[PDB]
């Protein structure tokens, strides 16, 4: 019932349209740290601690 | 398929629109089939699960 | 080796994300001192991790 049938005379029949969609996404910030003293490095038993 | 495109401008500027502010694009074709041996087309009709 | 007593010792370094990592260095995202300093440790729960 919806086929776009034309005739010999043409004319403005069977007009169509279009649409589009919008997607989105966002970024976020992260991080962490740790502290130490010089003595915790120099006098520690393990020289590969850091 | 025959595709006819007319962009807005002097291409579509006529006595019904001196400014040529609109365009269009159309597609048309002819199609038909000749069924020679209908008995060689087989069809089963059945219900389908949800 | 001789002249070192009867015992051998060795260190094991725990990963940061580990329930075995119990330390007092934890400061949370708000800047407040917290009991654990291993983030979510060994947890696999989405709610707890978030």
């Amino acid at each position: 019932s919806k086929l776009p049938l034309l005739t010999e005379n043409g004319g403005r029949v069977n007009r169509v349209g279009f649409t589009r969609i919008a997607r989105e996404g966002s970024i976020h910030k992260f991080g962490f740290f740790y502290e130490f003293t010089q003595e915790s490095i120099d006098f520690d038993s393990d020289d590969g601690l850091m | 398929f025959t595709v006819m495109t007319k962009m807005p401008g002097k291409e579509t500027a006529d006595r019904n629109d001196p400014y040529g502010e609109t365009g269009f694009s159309s597609i048309k074709w002819y199609y038909g089939i000749l069924v020679k041996r209908p008995e060689r087309l087989a069809l089963i009709k059945t219900v389908a699960p949800l | 080796p001789k002249h070192y007593g009867k015992t051998i010792k060795v260190y094991e370094y725990v990963p940061l994300l580990d329930d075995r990592n119990i330390n007092d260095q934890g400061i949370d995202a708000s800047g407040a001192t917290i009991v654990n300093g291993n983030l979510y440790g060994s947890s696999k729960d989405i709610g707890n991790i978030t």
